[PDB]
């Protein structure tokens, strides 16, 4: 929400589409992927 | 063989395993209580 950026490079503002949804999906999964790491890859792509 | 069915038995490739499902509980940190401004009242100590 704060930094759309981090999402992709070209969103600059988070929309309410079935493209944005699927990749909310995507992004959620690969970290609940991470499991014991998924707070350190979160605030880790917090900074660069 | 004479009847068309092969001499040689067929490769058996091994099915997929299950996957293990993993979760992770994301953390938040928001900042604490600042201290306001204070005002001295007019009633003594215990009083107050």
């Amino acid at each position: 929400v704060t930094k759309p950026e981090k999402f992709q490079s070209e969103t600059t503002a988070l929309q309410h589409d079935l493209p944005t949804l699927q990749a909310l999906t995507r992004f959620h999964a690969v970290i609940m992927r991470c499991g014991s790491y998924a707070t350190e890859i979160l605030t880790a792509l917090e900074l660069g | 063989t004479i009847d068309g069915q092969p001499l040689s038995l067929s490769l058996y490739a091994t099915p997929a395993d299950p996957s293990m499902l993993l979760s992770a509980a994301i953390t938040a940190s928001q900042g604490g209580g600042d201290l306001p401004h204070a005002v001295m009242p007019m009633y003594r100590f215990p009083v107050i």
